[PDB]
Order: structure tokens, then C-alpha cells, then sequence
């Protein structure tokens, strides 16, 4: 069916599944989290409090124990998924965090992308910071990689950055999209990383031990931006098939990793679509509007 | 009828050996890559 | 079973076609290598 | 409209209950009392299991030139030689089948071997690019 | 076992002679006696009816009482002539139609068995096509990796 789910006061930005794939979490303008239960009727349980600002960028832990959650007023969050409740509030951001990323298969630790012309690594337990690289300006998105040694962010000056853990310098800066950069997602491969830019084009690249040295791979057509200049996301599928993406057209665009071909400019949303969220099990998708509300098609 | 038979018996079978063959290859990347993932590290050390 | 047999042969017949031109390219590719 | 043992097209056919299959009741008597099963299924049929049909009667037109000497001479003659050479034409054709399944089973194994033995050959050959 | 029909659109007399030196190196009665000699002989057993020539007195009246039940015999059928001709090539027509139907329903059958079996032969022969590419692309990456760990070694 098409499911869809509303219960939300304002825009929802961010919406991602249990990596169970059994609960579901979505949030936005209305500063609160909402949770859902995928499958029945896609029902409400909890909605986790506490976030002054917008919930600009929920993210799991890889088993689903504790939830991360980057909030405008200069804060990220640790709750426990367990209880809903506030394990840590990362707080000495300077501005406007807006992403955030916990370590998978590390050690617990986060890398959060802020509009205070930082990049900051946090250990959960220490309540301090470990590492800052500020290169000039705003970063708007960020992760690691799978050694959790290189991090990889992507802001205004449209040059994709990674810094390595132990010498801390930019480690590689990739080229070549003509406008902000404005989604970062590394596939499950722990190798390939998918980039939405509001220039209207999604790239991909790699990054692996050694690389061609360019490693812009794959290219598709089709994300729009307007006056909204809201953030775009991208995801891919939990096999590395199908790349998903939203945009300000208020069209789902399903693309595949294989042929790079338009497999659905779906419609069906009100609002520019800002966040798509693949099931880890299942072909279920779920859309995160502008239009306060959230969409669950079955493909 | 029987050619039908004979074939969709082993239809499979010629999936199923590729599918062995494409994961032989599939399970080296790792260990290719972990290899790359090891040369490229002692590397740095040789450089520092 | 005259004619199952015909057509499974020369149906079989065809597996060596492709086998035989696949186990060549494994030559020149590990020759040249 | 024919019988399922001679290739007739019977004047009193008789149905079997065992399997719905019409013979003529003459051929169908004869095949129960050499042994006591249906022909076609090799189920157990007896004469008393038989179900006579009925149909609208058949009919030949006795040709013009028709005498009790040709019927006699000419007609009856034909008649024994189609059977003759049939039958033995028949027994050729039958002899030539064995032969050529002879020739089709050890040109068949012959390509067993073959792929057995490219079997083998291939994915060695494509191990050692591997190696 | 396996051969695909339909993806295999590409040697046949090469492999035949592979395959040919694999090969190089592997109830009636009385009836029957007449009968097969009969045919062996190259002889018709002769039905003796002097019918026709005419012991000439009874060859005579034979010919006077088959040539009466003859005129007899031509009445009957000139009497209703060629009714009874033409409602049997009626019948002949309802016969021959009813085999044609089945020539179709045969026809329809077979071509839908080869009809499935189309879709069966692409789907696996594009995941053939995926292997061998992705085969072709394991063995590049294998050669790069061993490339850049000799370089490694060597540092």
C-alpha cells in the first residue's frame, strides 16, 4: 500500500529505520522525535523530547541501542533507545550542528558537522572533545570511514574533504561538483559514497586504500533546488542496487547503482521530499516531506 | 516435454556453479583488499 | 527417444561449443600474464 | 470413431470401465481371454466389465463393379498382399529403430565424455588465472 | 546436462568428430508362417472362382445368378442414387475438421512451453553476463592488488 504516516507539526527532515528494521524514527521542525513501528498499521509508540532546536539529522547506532540526533541549537544528542532519555548532550559546538555520525564497529565515537566552521570528534564517555579540524567554513554533512580513521564531510566550497584520524590533516579533497554539496552517504560496501548536491547532479566515488587518483565513478541526473535551498539527502540500498534520492520537485527518484537509469520519478508527496530511508531487510520505502507528513511505499 | 525436463533440471544448475564462481572471485576482493588495506598502511610508516 | 536424444545431443552438443572457447581464453589470458 | 487395437472403425464398439478407451468388441475378447487385463493401462479387465456402445451405424458403398468375382478374385487379393508387405515393411522399420538408438546412446555417451572431460579442462584453466 | 537453446546463438563437425572418437573407443500363430513366407517367396496364394469363364453347365448357372443378384444389387443403389453418397461426404467433412482442431490446440500448447522457457534462458543468461563481468573484473582487481603489494614489499 501506500501508507502514509502524519502526525508531525511541521517538516520532518529526517526519517531513518531501526537497523533492526523494527522501529522507526522521524523528526524535524517540531523539535521532538517521533517513533513509529514499521509493520502493522506503521503505528506510534514514543516520541522522544528534549531537542530545543530543529532535529536536523537523526542516525542510529549500527545495533540500534542508542540514537544520535544533531539539533540546530548548537547541540548534538545521545539517547537511549532502550528508554527514550538522554544519555549525553554534546554541547561546546559553536554554531548550527546540523549532521551527525556515530563510529560503526569502532570504538564509540561521533563525527558532527556544524555551521561554526568545524568538524568535531566526540567520545561518548569522556564528555570531551577528541579531535576539530576547521578547514575555513560551514560543514554540511559528514562520515566516517569504515576503519574509523578517515572522516568525510561536505559543505559550501564544494570540494569533498577527509582528514585521517592519527596525522590530522586534509587527507584527500575530491573535485568536480559545481555547486554545494549537500548529502553524503558511503554504501554498505564500506567503500562507495554517494553525494547529492543541489547543483542538480548525484556523483559517486571510493575511498579505498589507493584510488585512481580521481575517483568520480558514476554520475546521474535528475535532483532539483529552488529558492528553498533545503538540505537534500541521499541514501543507498542495503545491498548497493538502487540509489535513492529527494529533491524540491516533490518527486522520489529511484535510481540503480547498475545502469544509471531513471527507475522511478515517483509521485505522490505535497513538498520537496528531504529524507528517503531503505528498510535493511525488506523493499519498503519511506519518504520524509517538507509536508509535514511521511510516505511508506512498497517496491 | 522431457527436453523441458532435462532443462529445467539443470537450469539451476548452470546458475549455481556461477553463482560459486562470482563468490570464489567475491570472497578475494576481501582479502585483496585487505591486503591493500594492509600495504597501504605500512606504507605511511615507511614514509614516516 | 530417438528424437529426446537428438536434440538433447546436439543440445549437449552446444555446452562444448561454449566450454571449449572459454577454457581457450583461459590460455592466452594466463599465457600472456 | 476408430478402435484402439487393430486401427478399425468397429461395428459393435465396446467401451472398457478401467480406461474410457472405445475397442471392437471382436478384439477386445480376444486380448481378455489371452490374458485377463486392459491392454492400453494394464489394469484388470474382465468380459463382463465391458460396456457395449451405441452409434448410428456405419456405412460402406459397395463399389459399382462390384460381382462376388472381383470380391472373390481381385478384391480379397489386394487385400492379402496390403497386409503382406505392410507388415514386413513394418518388421524393416522396426529393426532400423534399434540400430539407430544404437548409434544415438554411444554418440550421446560419446558427448559425456567429451564435456566430462572439458569440464576439467576449463575451470583449471580459469583457476590458474586466479592463481 | 546442461546446454541453453536459447542463449546459445553461436564447430559443430569439430565436435562431432571429438565426440565420434569417444565412440570409436566405447509373437503370432499359424498367421505368421504363411504370411512371412508368402513374402519371402515373392507369392499370392490363388483363389480359384472360374466365376467368370464357364462342369461348364455349373460354371454357367454361377454367372446367371450373381449377374441377377448384380441387376439387383444396381437397383438398390441407383434408387436412392447419390443421397446416399453425398450424406456420407458430409460425415467425411465433420471428421476432418474435428483433427485440424487438435493440430491447433497442439500447436498452441507447444509454442507456450517454448514461450516460458524464452524467459527462463534471458534471466539467467544476463546472470551468466554479470558473472563473467564481474569474474573479468575480480581477476583485474587480483592483478592490482598484487601489483601494489609487490610495491608495498618493496617500499
Amino acid at each position: 500500500p501506500i501508507m502514509l504516516l502524519s502526525g508531525h507539526e511541521g517538516e520532518v527532515y529526517c526519517c531513518k529505520f531501526h537497523p533492526n528494521g523494527s522501529t522507526l524514527a522521524s523528526a524535524g521542525f517540531d523539535r521532538l522525535i517521533l517513533l513509529w513501528n514499521v509493520y502493522g498499521d506503521c503505528d506510534n509508540y514514543a516520541t522522544l523530547k528534549g531537542h530545543s532546536g530543529a532535529v536536523m539529522e537523526l542516525h542510529y547506532n549500527t545495533d540500534g541501542s542508542m540514537l544520535f540526533s544533531a539539533s540546530t541549537d548548537k547541540t548534538v544528542a545521545v539517547w537511549d533507545s532502550e528508554t527514550g532519555e538522554r544519555v549525553k548532550r554534546l554541547k561546546g559546538h559553536t554554531s548550527f550542528v546540523n549532521s551527525c555520525y556515530p563510529a560503526r564497529r569502532g570504538p564509540q565515537l561521533v563525527c558532527t558537522g556544524s555551521d561554526d566552521g568545524t568538524v568535531k570528534l566526540w567520545d561518548i564517555r569522556k564528555k570531551a572533545a577528541i579531535q576539530t579540524f576547521q578547514n575555513t567554513y560551514q560543514v554540511l554533512a559528514v562520515t566516517f570511514n569504515d576503519t574509523s580513521d578517515q572522516i568525510i564531510s561536505g559543505g559550501i566550497d564544494n570540494d569533498i574533504k577527509v582528514w585521517d584520524l592519527r596525522q590530522n590533516k586534509l587527507t584527500y579533497t575530491m573535485r568536480g561538483h559545481a555547486d554545494s554539496v549537500t548529502g553524503l552517504s558511503l554504501s554498505s560496501e564500506g567503500s562507495y559514497l554517494l553525494s547529492n548536491a543541489m547543483d542538480n547532479t548525484v556523483r559517486v566515488w571510493d575511498v579505498r586504500p589507493f584510488a585512481p587518483k580521481e575517483r568520480c565513478v558514476k554520475i546521474f541526473q535528475g535532483n532539483v533546488h529552488n529558492f528553498e535551498k533545503n538540505l537534500l539527502r541521499c541514501s543507498w540500498s542495503p545491498d548497493g542496487s538502487k540509489i535513492a534520492a529527494g529533491s524540491a520537485d516533490r518527486f522520489v527518484y529511484v535510481w540503480d547503482t547498475t545502469s544509471r537509469r531513471i527507475l522511478y520519478k515517483l509521485p505522490g508527496h505535497a513538498g520537496s521530499i528531504n529524507e528517503v530511508a531503505f528498510h535493511p531487510d525488506e523493499p519498503i520505502i519511506i519518504s520524509a516531506s517538507s509536508d509535514k507528513r511521511l510516505y511508506m511505499g512498497e517496491i | 516435454e522431457e527436453l523441458k525436463k532435462h532443462e529445467d533440471s539443470a537450469i539451476p544448475r548452470r546458475l549455481e556453479c556461477l553463482k560459486e564462481d562470482v563468490q570464489r572471485q567475491q570472497e578475494r576482493e576481501k582479502e585483496l583488499q585487505h591486503r591493500y588495506a594492509d600495504l597501504l598502511l605500512e606504507k605511511e610508516t615507511l614514509k614516516s | 527417444e530417438l528424437s529426446h536424444a537428438l536434440y538433447q545431443h546436439d543440445a549437449a552438443c552446444r555446452v562444448i561449443a561454449r566450454l571449449t572457447k572459454e577454457v581457450t581464453a583461459a590460455r592466452e589470458a594466463l599465457a600472456t600474464l | 470413431l476408430i478402435c484402439s487395437i487393430s486401427n478399425e472403425v468397429p461395428e459393435h464398439p465396446c467401451v472398457s470401465p478401467v480406461s474410457n478407451h472405445v475397442y471392437e468388441r471382436r478384439l477386445i475378447e480376444k486380448y481378455i481371454a489371452e490374458n485377463g487385463t486392459d491392454p492400453i493401462n494394464n489394469q484388470p479387465l474382465s468380459e463382463e466389465q465391458l460396456i457395449d456402445i451405441k452409434v448410428a451405424h456405419p456405412i460402406r458403398p459397395k463399389p459399382p463393379s462390384a460381382t462376388s468375382i472381383p470380391a472373390i478374385l481381385k478384391a480379397l487379393q489386394d487385400e492379402w498382399d496390403a497386409v503382406m508387405l505392410h507388415s514386413f515393411t513394418l518388421r524393416q522399420q522396426l529393426q532400423t529403430t534399434r540400430q539407430e538408438l544404437s548409434h544415438a546412446l554411444y554418440q550421446h555417451d560419446a558427448a559425456c565424455r567429451v564435456i566430462a572431460r572439458l569440464t576439467k579442462e576449463v575451470t583449471a584453466a580459469r583457476e590458474a588465472l586466479a592463481t | 546436462v546442461d546446454a541453453l537453446p536459447y542463449f546459445d546463438q553461436g564447430v559443430r563437425e569439430a565436435a562431432a568428430a571429438l565426440v565420434e572418437e569417444e565412440t570409436r573407443r566405447y509373437t503370432d500363430i499359424m498367421r505368421n508362417e504363411f504370411e512371412r513366407l508368402a513374402a519371402r517367396q515373392p507369392i499370392e496364394l490363388l483363389s480359384m472362382k472360374r466365376y467368370e469363364l464357364p462342369e461348364c453347365v455349373n460354371n454357367s448357372m454361377a454367372q446367371l445368378e450373381h449377374q441377377a443378384v448384380r441387376i439387383e444389387n444396381l437397383e438398390l443403389m441407383s434408387q436412392h442414387g447419390c443421397n446416399a453418397w453425398k450424406v456420407y461426404n458430409e460425415n467425411l467433412v465433420h471428421m476432418i475438421e474435428h483433427a485440424q482442431k487438435e493440430l491447433q490446440k497442439l500447436r498452441k500448447h507447444i509454442q507456450d512451453l517454448n514461450w516460458q522457457r524464452k524467459n527462463m534462458q534471458l534471466t539467467a543468461g544476463s546472470k551468466l553476463r554479470e558473472m563473467e563481468s564481474n569474474w573479468v573484473s575480480l581477476v583485474s582487481k587480483n592483478y592490482e592488488i598484487e601489483r601494489t603489494i609487490v610495491q608495498l614489499e618493496n617500499e
